[PDB]
C-alpha cells in the first residue's frame, strides 16, 4: 500500500541484523561487524588453521553463491 | 379503502415496539433460548429472511415479504439518490458535457491522506478524481440533464 500510492519511502524495511552478524562470524566483512572471524584481532581468527585464508577469500568475494548478502526482503 | 374492490386487510395485526430489537433471534424458537455455542450466532444470520422456517402461516409470510420488498425498494432509492447526488456535487458532469471527446468522466473525489490522494487523477479541464465506468454521464446526457442542480 505504501509503494502503490507513489510514496515508496514509507516501507518498513528492517535489516536482517542477526543473520548478517552470523555471516560476519564466519569472516564476512561487508557489513563492518568485526566480530569473531571478521575481526583479525580475534582469538578465533589467529589460530593457524589452513582453512582460514581460502574460506575468507571465498566468503568475501561477492562473485559466488557463498553466504549471499541479504537485505530486508 | 375498499372502493368495491377485492381488498382485504387487517387493521392492527402487529403492534409497533422496540423490545424485540433487544432480543436477537426472536424469529427463531431455537435461537430465542439464548446462545450456548457460537453456531447460534451464524444461524441467526442464516435464517434472518427464512420466513418459512419462522412461521407456518402463509399470510404472515406474504406480509413479511411485502414489507421486505418495500424496504428493499427504499434501499435502492437511497442508492440511486446517492449516485445522483455524487453526480451533482462531486462530479465533473458539466465540464464533461461542455467537451466530452477530450475529458474523462470522473466522480467520487478522494480525501488527500496517507497518500491516497494520488487516486484523484487528472481527467480533463483541471478536474481531479476517479474515472467512473458506470456510464452515468452518458445516461444523464441521454435524459437531457444540463445543470447539476
Ligand atoms: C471506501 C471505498 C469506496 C467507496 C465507498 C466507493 C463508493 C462508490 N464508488 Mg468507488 N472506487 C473505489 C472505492 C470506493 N468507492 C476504488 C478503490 C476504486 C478503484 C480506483 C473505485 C472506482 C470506482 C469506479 C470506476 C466507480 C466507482 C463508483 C462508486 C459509487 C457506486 C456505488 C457502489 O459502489 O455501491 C456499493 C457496492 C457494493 C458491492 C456494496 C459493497 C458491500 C459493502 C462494502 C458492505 C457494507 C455495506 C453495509 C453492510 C450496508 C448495510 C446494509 C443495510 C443498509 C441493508 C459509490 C458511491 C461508480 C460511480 O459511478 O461513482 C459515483 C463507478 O463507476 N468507484
Ligand atoms: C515468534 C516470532 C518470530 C519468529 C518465529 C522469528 C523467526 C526468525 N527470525 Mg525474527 N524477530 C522477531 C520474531 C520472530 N522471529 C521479532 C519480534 C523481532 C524484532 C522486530 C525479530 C527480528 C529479527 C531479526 C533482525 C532477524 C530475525 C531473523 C529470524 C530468522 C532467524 C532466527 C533468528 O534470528 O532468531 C530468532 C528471533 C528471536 C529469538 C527473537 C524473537 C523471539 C520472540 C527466523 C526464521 C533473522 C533473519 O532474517 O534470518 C535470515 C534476522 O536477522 N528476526
Ligand atoms: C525452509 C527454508 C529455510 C530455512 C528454515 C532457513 C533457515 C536459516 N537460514 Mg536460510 N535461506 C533460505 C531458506 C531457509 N533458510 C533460502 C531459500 C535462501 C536463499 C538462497 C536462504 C539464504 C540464507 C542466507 C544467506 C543465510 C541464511 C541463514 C539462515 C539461518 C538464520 C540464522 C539467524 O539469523 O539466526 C540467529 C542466531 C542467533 C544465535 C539468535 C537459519 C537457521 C543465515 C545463516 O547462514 O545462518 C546460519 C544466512 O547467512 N539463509
Ligand atoms: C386504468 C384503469 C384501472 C382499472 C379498471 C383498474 C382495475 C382494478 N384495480 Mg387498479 N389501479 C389503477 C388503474 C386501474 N385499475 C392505477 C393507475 C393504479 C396505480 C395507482 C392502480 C392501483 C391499484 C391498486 C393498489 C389496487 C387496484 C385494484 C384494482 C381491482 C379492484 C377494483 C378497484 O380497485 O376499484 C375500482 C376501480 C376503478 C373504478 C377504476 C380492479 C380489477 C385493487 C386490487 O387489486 O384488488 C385486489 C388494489 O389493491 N389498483
Ligand atoms: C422504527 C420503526 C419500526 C419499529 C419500531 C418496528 C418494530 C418491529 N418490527 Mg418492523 N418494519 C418497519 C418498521 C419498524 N418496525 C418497516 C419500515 C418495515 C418495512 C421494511 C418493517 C417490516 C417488518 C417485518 C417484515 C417484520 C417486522 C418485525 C418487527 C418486530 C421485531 C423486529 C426484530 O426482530 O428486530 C428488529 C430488526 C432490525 C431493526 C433489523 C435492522 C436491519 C435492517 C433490516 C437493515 C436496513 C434496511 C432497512 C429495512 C431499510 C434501509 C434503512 C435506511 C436507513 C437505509 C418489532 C417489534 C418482525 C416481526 O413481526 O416480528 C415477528 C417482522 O417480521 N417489521
Ligand atoms: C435491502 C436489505 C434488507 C432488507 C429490506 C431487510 C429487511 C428486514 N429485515 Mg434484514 N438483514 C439484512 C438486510 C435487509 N433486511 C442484512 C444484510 C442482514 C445481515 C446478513 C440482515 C439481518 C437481519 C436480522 C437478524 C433480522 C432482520 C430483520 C428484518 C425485518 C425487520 C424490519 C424491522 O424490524 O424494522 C425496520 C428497520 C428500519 C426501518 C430501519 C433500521 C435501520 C437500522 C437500525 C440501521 C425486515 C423486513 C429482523 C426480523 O424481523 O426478523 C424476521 C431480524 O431480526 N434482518
Ligand atoms: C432487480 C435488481 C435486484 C435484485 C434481483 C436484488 C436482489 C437482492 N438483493 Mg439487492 N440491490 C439492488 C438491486 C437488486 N437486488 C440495487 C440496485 C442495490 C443498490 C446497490 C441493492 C442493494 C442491496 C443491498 C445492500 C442488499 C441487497 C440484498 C438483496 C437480497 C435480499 C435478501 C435475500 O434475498 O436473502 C439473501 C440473499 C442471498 C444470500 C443471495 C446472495 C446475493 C449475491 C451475493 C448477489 C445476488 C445478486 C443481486 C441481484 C445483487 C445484490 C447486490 C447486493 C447484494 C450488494 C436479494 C437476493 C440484501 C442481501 O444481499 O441480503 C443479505 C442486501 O443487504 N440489495
Ligand atoms: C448510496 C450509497 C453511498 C455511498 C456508497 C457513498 C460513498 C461515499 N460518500 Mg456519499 N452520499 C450518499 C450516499 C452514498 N455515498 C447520499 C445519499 C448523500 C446525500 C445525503 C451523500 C452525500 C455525500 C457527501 C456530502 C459526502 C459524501 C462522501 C462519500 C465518501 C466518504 C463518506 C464518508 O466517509 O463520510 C463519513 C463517514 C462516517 C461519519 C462514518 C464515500 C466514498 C464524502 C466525500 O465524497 O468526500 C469528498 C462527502 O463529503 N457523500
Ligand atoms: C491505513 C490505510 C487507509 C486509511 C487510513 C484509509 C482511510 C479512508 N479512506 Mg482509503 N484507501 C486505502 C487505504 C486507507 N484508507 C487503499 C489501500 C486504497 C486503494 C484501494 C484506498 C482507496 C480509497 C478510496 C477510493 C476512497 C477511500 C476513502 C477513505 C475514507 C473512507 C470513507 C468511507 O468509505 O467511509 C464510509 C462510507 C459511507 C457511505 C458511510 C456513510 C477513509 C478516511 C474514501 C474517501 O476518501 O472519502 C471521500 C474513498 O472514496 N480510500
Amino acid at each position: 500500500v505504501v509503494v502503490a500510492f507513489g510514496t515508496p519511502e514509507k516501507q518498513i524495511l528492517i535489516e536482517p541484523v542477526f543473520a548478517q552478524w552470523i555471516q560476519a562470524t564466519s569472516g564476512k566483512a561487508l557489513y563492518g561487524f568485526d566480530v569473531l572471524l571478521s575481526n583479525p584481532d580475534s582469538i578465533a581468527s589467529t589460530t593457524g588453521a589452513a582453512w582460514l585464508p581460502g574460506w575468507l577469500d571465498a566468503i568475501n568475494s561477492g562473485t559466488n553463491s557463498l553466504f549471499l548478502t541479504i537485505g530486508p526482503g | 379503502r375498499e372502493a368495491k374492490a377485492k381488498v382485504s386487510v387487517d387493521n392492527n395485526p402487529v403492534p409497533t415496539s422496540f423490545e424485540k430489537w433487544g432480543k436477537p433471534g426472536h424469529f427463531d424458537r431455537t435461537l430465542a433460548r439464548g446462545p450456548k455455542t457460537t453456531t447460534w450466532i451464524w444461524n441467526l444470520h442464516a435464517n434472518a429472511h427464512d420466513f418459512d422456517s419462522q412461521t407456518s402461516d402463509l399470510e404472515d409470510v406474504s406480509r413479511k415479504i411485502f414489507s421486505a420488498h418495500f424496504g428493499h425498494l427504499a434501499v435502492v432509492f437511497v442508492w440511486l439518490s446517492g449516485m445522483y447526488f455524487h453526480g451533482a456535487k462531486f462530479s465533473n458532469y458539466e465540464g464533461w458535457l461542455a467537451d466530452p471527446t477530450h475529458i474523462k468522466p470522473s466522480a467520487q473525489v478522494v480525501w488527500p491522506i496517507v497518500g491516497q490522494g494520488i487516486l484523484n487523477g487528472d481527467v480533463g479541464g483541471g478536474f481531479h478524481g476517479i474515472q467512473i465506468t458506470s456510464g452515468l454521464f452518458y445516461l444523464w446526457r441521454a435524459s437531457g440533464f444540463t445543470d447539476s442542480y
